[PDB]
RNA sequence: UGUGCGAAAGGGUCCUGUAAGCAGUAGAGUAGCCUUGUUGUUACGAUCUGCUGAGGGUAAGCCCUCCUUCGCCUAGAUUUC
RNA sequence: UAAGGGAAGUCGGCAAAAUAGAUCCGUAACUUCGGGAAAAGGAUUGGCUCUAAGGGUUGG
């Protein structure tokens, strides 16, 4: 019923997935449980974050990542050849207001 | 049993709750947790506190002044049991509880009734100020619009009003980067 | 969880439930003191194996009150009516 | 800075409080009875200084009237005239009374 | 029954009674425009 | 294929202690302009007061939610008298 | 870090805790008169708004 191209927006609650980590280690591991997010959510084990949402991560330092952060998650079709995924997830950060009160959403096409 | 009250912020106090101190003028300190006891060894006052009760009344954002809350005392002269009384007491105390929860209601409505005013004031002036963010249509959207208001005969500012509506209707996030395309 | 002395009408659950377990619907037991397992934990209970030799055995137990505040915290209220009796009216109530 | 901050709030370092305080300025029987609860000969220049605001001896006149224009004695004083915090100010916080017939 | 006499007295004085198009939509623009300032330091804190 | 699982969200329950911003004949005093003082006035000014038990957090080993949204599903591989 | 107690610990207060900058009051025995001495024991310290003192040049 779904597409393989689909993108929807998604609220990450990054403070149960932090909750107890060393200081030294927190923003590496949101970056592995971002990934791992848009692993179970699209079902692709390729996924590649973009730049933009490295810096909203990172913005506070090692261990001052945002205790919510809400993101686009993209997948897209493998045009490459000779790839032995044929689907990947884009992920990317979304200028919204507060994330706070926001649903999953799907982003429209246009 | 009964129902005590914390010393220091006024909550109620059931048993087996908080720490009571007692000091060596006689006077003993019934406090509902750690918080409090704690707080009052640090000597600190309830009344500068302002989630205490205390505060509350100090600062007048509780009900002081009801015919409801003269119903409540400690009563050092004890009555003779009586079951008929103890059930008009119960009705009682459920009427007063009624009572009580609907002038407080009316109270806290004096307290915040000009907070309208306020916000439309604010408001006001913050669109004074920014007139220039309220939303628009695009200018190939205008063109468009102008367009087909040639080719079916129509108004071009009904055409922009419905526009309006629907991209009001419709709110889309804008999203930071963007892929690199690979080589 | 109501008693002949306390008539305010409450089940056996806290305020915010029972922390890690959830909401007690069926008929519980109550037993003086602790027991081996931890919350969710199967308990078997069996009948004593002997006739017993204590008065503790022949007593015959009168509750005054339960406890149903919260156990996530330092809870002071027993219902919530209560905790909406005694906090009075907040900015969300106007709100909504 | 306080001597040996970290032991501040145990029962053994207990400072006494503004009601007694209170107490104290307003009946000198109450300060009488605090003052026999102590030992003259081990006290602060004999006992003959004391600060009933402070409820705190000093060694000297000198002593005395220095503390009174720092900061601490000065406190003290806006607490007073606040007015400490008792019991029947926290029964009237929650609107109880007492009904004595 | 003193305290009931009071009540209907109240009730009948309007005690307990409860009371813009404009305002409304004034209220909304200005919301809106404070989603733009918010969105725009969002921008500013991310470049 | 369910009283399902997951991600959010709403409600609750707890923790802290009253958010940003705006306003105020609150504010020790100081300096200008003139009615030369009659909150004279305007300006700055720790702090105080109100909007505001508000704002923030809340399972990571808290609770509830067929009836608040979105998604997932009857696999794949290996072995067995 | 730790309630209450405060060396009961240990061969032995080992280790730790406590003290600490600056301003002010004050400072014993002994002494080779130089010291002891920061002896000891005390009072205080933030922010803001002010006030006062401490200079140079020019002008009759
Ligand atoms: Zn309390």
């Amino acid at each position: 019923a779904i597409a393989d191209v689909v993108a929807r927006e998604y609220t990450i609650h990054l403070h149960k997935r932090l909750h107890g980590v060393t200081f030294k280690k927190r923003a590496p591991r949101a970056i592995k449980e971002i990934k791992k997010f848009a692993q179970k959510a699209m079902g692709t084990s390729d996924v590649r974050l973009d730049p933009q949402l490295n810096k909203k991560v990172w913005e506070q330092g090692i261990k001052g990542v945002p205790f919510r952060i809400r993101v686009r998650i993209s997948r897209r079709r493998n045009d490459e050849e000779g790839a032995k995924e044929k689907l990947y997830s884009y992920v990317q950060a979304v200028n919204v207001k507060n994330p706070k009160g926001l649903l999953t959403s799907v982003v429209e096409e246009e | 049993m009964r129902i005590e009250n914390c010393f220091f912020c006024g909550r109620p106090a059931w048993p087996s709750k908080g720490i009571t101190f007692m000091r060596n003028d006689g006077k003993a300190f019934r406090f509902c947790r750690s918080k409090c006891h704690k707080n009052f060894k640090m000597k600190r006052n309830p009344r500068k506190l302002k989630w205490t009760k205390a505060y509350r009344k100090n600062a007048g954002k509780e009900m002081v002044v009801d015919s409801t809350l003269q119903f409540a005392a400690r009563r050092n002269v004890p009555v003779r049991y009586n079951r008929e009384l103890w059930q008009k007491t119960l009705k009682a105390m459920e009427r007063i509880s009624e009572i009580r929860a609907r002038r407080e209601r009316v109270f806290y409505k004096k307290r915040m009734a000009g907070k309208r005013a306020r916000e439309v004031a604010a408001a006001r002036k913050l669109v004074a100020e920014n007139e220039h963010l309220l939303p628009r249509l695009r200018g190939s959207e205008k063109r468009r619009l102008a367009e087909l208001a040639a080719e079916r005969g129509v108004d071009v500012e009904e055409l922009e009003r419905e526009e309006l509506a629907k991209l009001a209707s419709k709110k889309k996030s804008k999203a930071f980067g963007g892929e690199v395309r690979r080589v | 969880a109501s008693t002949e002395t306390d008539l305010t009408k409450k089940k056996i659950t806290p305020m915010g439930g029972f922390v890690r377990y959830g909401e007690v619907n069926n008929d519980y037991v109550m037993i003086k003191g602790s027991v081996p397992g931890v919350k969710k934990r199967i308990m078997t209970l069996r009948k004593s194996l002997f006739t017993h030799t204590s008065r503790k055995a022949l007593e015959k137990v009168e509750l005054k009150w339960i406890d149903t505040s919260s156990e996530f915290g330092h809870g002071a209220f027993q219902t919530a009516a209560e905790k909406k009796q005694f906090m009075g009216t907040l900015k969300k109530d106007l709100q909504t | 800075g306080v001597f040996a901050k970290r032991t501040m709030t145990k029962t053994r370092r207990r400072l006494r409080d503004l009601d007694q305080i209170e107490r104290d300025l307003r009946s000198p029987r109450h300060l009488q009875q605090y003052k026999e609860t102590k030992a003259a000969e081990d006290l602060p220049g004999l006992g003959l200084y004391y600060c009933i605001e402070c409820a705190k001896w000093f060694e000297s006149e000198t002593s005395l009237v220095g503390h009174r224009k720092g900061k601490p004695h000065k406190r003290r004083l806006k607490q007073l005239k606040e007015g400490a915090y008792t019991h029947e100010e926290a029964m009237a916080a929650i609107g109880y009374r007492i009904d004595n017939g | 029954q003193a305290l009931e006499e009071e009540e209907e007295r109240l009730e009948k004085e309007g005690f307990y009674d409860e009371d813009d198009e404009e305002e409304e939509e004034i209220l909304q623009k200005a919301e809106y425009i404070r989603e733009q300032h918010a969105l725009i330091r969002n921008e500013a804190k991310m470049r």
